[PDB]
């Protein structure tokens, strides 16, 4: 008389690709406080539904075509299209909430929209952050999936996003994610650089990218010594897909794939979770919260004065 | 047959050229007597041009190497007209007449074989020459240049003058510089060179390459010790032509990765006799890379480790002597101390740990193997490598 | 490989030559080996820029004889190289002053842009990913404006010219051809099929945005009509010489660029010039081939190039201030 309520094989659309909200989760919720939510950010190709699905209930040695996630298929590379579409939803059994995201600013998007504001342009970008403040508004961390080292241009979409937000302010832990690293990444002299350039770029962000996540204990480098860091962000890099001595292997410089994928897999899951509104929450309350935020930011205020400007 | 050849040769001396070539090789006295019409030809022109003929001289010198390589005492003396026929015409500075001289001297000095006193001196100075002006020069004449200098250091063996090699190995010397090409092809004819050079049987000339060799290592692993704020060391195998230099990290890291690399042409030797020997310079002089330089370049460590390894695996890990027999009687505890040390460590890398641990296991499998190797179980590194692996 | 400031100032060898202007600019990531620099070593088939070699801004001019192509490489604070130095020197030495820092690094970049975007016959634009960015559709949208504003005071400074007629009149050679290069990064004939896609995909993109035009005069740079102009690098083991000083050890232990650009060249170069337009009434566009001398004399005098500034910053952060 204790059994679970149900379990989830395949995740869901929790908003359709037209922004339109689906209320059809709370068949899988449950009374039950101290929830935990996760969401995503990224380009095109950058790989967020991938880690995604390896983060939620999947594992490295099994089978693209039944992750959780959609992923893209071999056929709709060639094309240069997009796979996700809106927002999509899963629980875990340790009752952690995944939410997936769309590409933001990505011409599969634009293309698909050309045949069908003033120019089919700053639609795209009011979708993107759109999605950026409610991923920032419900969501307990978002992490940004980059697929080249310094884009340049999220950090200032991203400071736009959040100052454009719907609403003692609340600030979601913000973490950076280096997807398709290689081993010139895999060095302390470059892992400097790239966290001053992190820290300077993101000095007036109000958002708690540092101080949690921290690869540097996670034995990901055994000699490196803490203090070696000015100031550790929480960035993380996930590789590419991975007698006796002529059967000796490459040499590639980095740990391997699957270690990496369980080590972030862990710390992301034994982070914390703070409170978001100003009362305690349960699943079917935050399903409530969530839902009337994406409301409000539909009909928002602030977004319109953005519009008028472009 | 005998004027057949000579619409060929006439059709050819005007990206088709490949086709002639091998139908005319594939086709096959006339050729002794042949081959003067067209050395007069060279010597007139270059006698008139002291400029558009430098495509026919080119064309001219592919066919004549094409019709040699289609097939003993006239070598010397056409080799020494090509030579100097090609060195008179030091005005208009020609790319494609240069590659197809050293393509043409090449193949002459190989035809013959190294067992003769051929005059060495005017070899020697015309690679030198072209060697010291191929700096920003194309992809094919480099190639051809370091071609030529491998086949002219193979040929002459044992007769090289020690000023030969001692000029080639230097910082000033153009052949440390076109190691950094992008390109693979010149990497990997620059590690032939570094090869034929390794290869020689002459201790003597020897001694000054390798010793270069291990001062720029030396130079270059004190740059990394000095930007990374701390003392130099190595300075047992110190040169005084790297006395002050300055290597960037880079720089630095490759070019000890590729000295290592070549180590390994005297390293993998199947029997050299040079004071600090190999296995010692990489188990006991370079012993500062474990210390810290392992932590942020791994790669140097693990390149040390890799040649070390190859080097040992290919003499049974030295079990049997646990002259050479007696020199190698103290190197099977030397290569189980190391593995202990190290495994023993808590700072180590997954392929340096990977690559420990495949030497271990090798190296445990074959201890018992043998019903010889029983008194090898009461030695000190026994228990150290068994507490390392272990731990 | 000389900067473009020292090399206005001082030629006699090749004094009058028909040669070709090739801008390279765009994005690049933290690496070693820089891809304008592969990119140019490359297609010189020669080393031209060794290996382990106020203001972030830098203009390299590098000229080849053998070919008798002028190289104009564009460095700014896209590149990570001058993104590490700025950030290394903006952490020892505000809300408000961060701001202005950017915005003053973005303009100077805008003007360097809107410079080469005048004085090139061919350029070409870089990118780490297949995917390219939307935003670039936006950066053109307000540089276009931008030379409106600064066109008759860029024709005042060279009336005094040798350049010709047109040149006078447009301010520029002959409308400018540009190129799209992209990496693989790991992804994935296909390629054919990608870059087809690729193409389609940026010619809607510019045409919806009203950037690319029927008419080859406003528009400031047009795409072929016929020909390809998406390129895409596969990988190599290039990069990364250590892993390739690391394979050769262990073994021992044990279209193209060049034509893709050519096929454009060769029609510069045989004074044939561009002819793009397909908008039911094409019109001829105008086309010089200069010498070194004669090209010399108007980029000096577009390089030195009062009003600018004023008109520079009336156009980006601009949005985010305002709306703050
Ligand atoms: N670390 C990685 N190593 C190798 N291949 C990867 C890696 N990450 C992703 N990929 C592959 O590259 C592609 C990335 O698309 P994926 O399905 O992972 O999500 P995405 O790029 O976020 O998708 P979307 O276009 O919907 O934004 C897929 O084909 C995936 O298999
Ligand atoms: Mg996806």
């Amino acid at each position: 008389k204790l059994l679970p309520p149900e379990r989830m094989k395949h995740s869901i659309k929790l908003v359709d690709d037209q922004m339109n909200w689906c209320d059809s989760a709370i068949e899988y919720l449950l009374d039950q406080t101290d929830v935990l939510v996760v969401g995503v950010l990224g380009l095109q190709g950058t790989g967020k539904s991938m880690v995604m699905s390896l983060l939620s209930a999947n594992t490295p040695e099994e089978d693209q075509r039944t992750y959780v996630f959609r992923a893209q298929s071999a056929e709709m590379k060639e094309r240069g299209g997009n796979q996700t579409s809106g927002i999509d939803f899963f629980i875990t059994q340790e009752r952690i909430v995944f939410l997936d995201t769309q590409p933001i600013l990505s011409p599969s998007i634009l293309d698909h929209l050309i045949n069908n504001y003033n120019l089919p342009h700053t639609y795209v970008e009011m979708q993107s952050l759109q999605i950026a403040a409610f991923l920032f508004t419900v969501c307990h961390v978002v992490i940004v999936v980059q697929d080249w080292f310094t884009d340049l241009s999220l950090y200032r979409f991203l400071q736009t996003a959040e100052m454009v937000k719907p609403s003692t302010e609340y600030y979601p832990h913000l973490v950076f994610l280096q997807n398709k690293a290689r081993r010139e990444d895999f060095c302390p002299r470059k892992l400097r650089q790239m966290h001053l350039m992190i820290d300077q770029l993101m000095a007036h962000s109000h958002l708690r990218y540092k101080g949690t996540l921290s690869m540097l204990q996670c034995n990901v480098f055994p000699g490196l010594p803490p203090d070696f860091l000015d100031s550790e962000v929480n960035l993380f890099l996930v590789p590419f897909m991975d007698p006796l001595f002529s059967l000796l292997p490459g040499y590639r410089g980095h740990p391997s794939f699957q270690s990496l994928v369980s080590k972030l897999r862990s710390q992301v899951m034994s982070m914390a979770r703070p409170q978001l509104s100003h009362t305690i929450l349960t699943e079917k309350n935050w399903f409530h919260y969530a839902a009337r935020i994406w409301d409000g930011v539909r009909k928002s205020s602030a977004l319109a004065e953005y519009s008028r400007l472009l | 047959f005998s004027t057949n050849f000579r619409d060929t040769v006439d059709i050819l001396v005007g990206s088709l050229t490949q086709q002639v070539s091998g139908w005319l090789q594939s086709l096959e006295a006339f050729s002794t007597t042949l081959l003067g019409q067209f050395l007069e030809d060279m010597e007139a022109y270059a006698e008139d041009l002291s400029s558009v003929s430098l495509p026919k001289l080119a064309a001219l010198l592919r066919v004549f190497s094409t019709v040699v390589r289609s097939i003993a005492y006239v070598t010397d003396v056409l080799y020494r007209v090509m030579r100097c026929v090609t060195a008179a015409n030091q005005v208009f500075f020609s790319e494609a007449v240069l590659t197809a001289a050293n393509e043409c001297v090449g193949v002459l000095l190989g035809s013959l074989d190294p067992s003769m006193t051929i005059h060495c001196d005017m070899v020697i100075t015309y690679g030198l020459d072209q060697l010291e002006n191929c700096q920003t020069c194309g992809t094919d004449y480099i190639i051809s240049v370091l071609n030529l200098l491998t086949l002219i250091v193979e040929q002459i063996n044992t007769k090289l003058p020690s000023s030969f090699v001692e000029k080639l190995f230097i910082p000033s010397s153009k052949l440390l510089f076109l190691r950094y090409h992008k390109e693979k092809e010149v990497v990997a004819v620059a590690h032939a060179v570094y090869q034929a050079v390794l290869s020689l049987k002459n201790i003597p000339v020897l001694e000054t390459a390798y010793k270069l060799i291990l001062g720029e290592m030396t130079c270059a692993l004190n740059n990394l010790l000095h930007s990374l704020q701390l003392p130099e060391a190595c300075s047992e195998i110190k040169h005084e032509a790297f006395k002050n230099h300055v290597f960037n990290v880079d720089n630095a890291k490759f070019v000890v990765i590729f000295d290592l690399s070549a180590l390994t042409t005297i390293g993998n030797a199947k029997n050299w006799a040079l004071s600090p020997t190999v296995f010692a310079l990489l188990s006991k002089n370079l012993m500062i890379v474990h210390s810290d330089l392992a932590v942020h370049f791994p790669a140097i460590q693990y390149a040390v480790l890799y040649t070390l390894y190859s080097h040992c695996t290919r003499h049974d890990h030295f079990i049997s002597s646990s002259t050479v027999t007696t020199a190698t009687k103290k190197h099977f505890s030397i290569i189980l101390n190391l593995l202990g040390i190290l495994l023993k460590k808590d700072n180590l890398n997954q392929d340096t740990r990977k690559l420990l641990m495949t030497w271990a296991l090798e190296a445990a499998v074959l201890m018992r193997k043998s019903e010889t190797y029983a008194p090898l179980f009461s030695l000190p590194s026994f228990h150290k490598f068994c507490k390392g692996l272990l731990a | 490989p000389v900067s473009l400031r020292d090399l206005l100032m001082g030629e006699p060898p090749w004094r009058e030559d028909e040669i070709c202007v090739v801008g390279i600019f765009g994005k690049t990531a933290l690496r070693l080996n820089s891809e304008k620099f592969s990119l140019v070593n490359t297609v010189c088939d020669r080393q031209v820029f060794p290996l382990f070699r106020q203001d972030y801004s830098l203009l390299q001019a590098y000229y080849s004889q053998e070919s008798k192509v002028l190289y104009l490489l564009l460095t700014s604070i896209c590149d990570n190289s001058q993104l590490l130095r700025a950030c290394r020197a903006l952490q020892s030495g505000p809300h408000a002053e961060a701001h202005e820092f950017w915005k003053h690094q973005e303009k100077l970049q805008c003007l360097s842009l809107l410079y080469l975007f005048s004085v090139c016959h061919i350029l070409l634009l870089v990118h780490p990913t297949c995917s390219f960015d939307i935003t670039y559709d936006r950066v053109f949208r307000a540089l276009d404006g931008l030379r409106q504003k600064v066109l008759p005071l860029l024709k005042t400074a060279i009336k005094d010219c040798p350049v010709g007629k047109d040149w006078k009149l447009n301010c520029r050679p002959c409308p400018p051809r540009l190129l799209f290069l992209f990496q693989l990064n790991g992804a994935l004939s296909p390629k054919r099929r990608l870059q087809h896609a690729l193409e389609d995909q940026i010619y809607r993109i510019f045409r919806k945005s009203r950037v690319l035009t029927n008419q080859s005069i406003n528009c400031l740079f047009t795409v072929p009509a016929n020909q390809a102009f998406v390129y895409i690098v596969p990988g190599s083991q290039e990069e990364d010489p250590v892993g390739m000083l690391l394979d050769q050890l262990r073994s021992h232990c044990t279209f193209t660029l060049r034509e893709f650009l050519w096929q454009h060249v060769e029609l510069v170069l045989s004074k044939k010039g561009f002819d793009d337009s397909v908008g039911r009434n094409p019109q001829p566009s105008h086309f010089e081939l200069p010498t070194y001398q004669k090209w010399i004399s108007a980029a000096s005098k577009l390089y030195e190039v009062s009003k600018i500034l004023s008109s520079i910053k009336v156009l980006f952060l601009d949005i985010d201030t305002k709306f703050s």
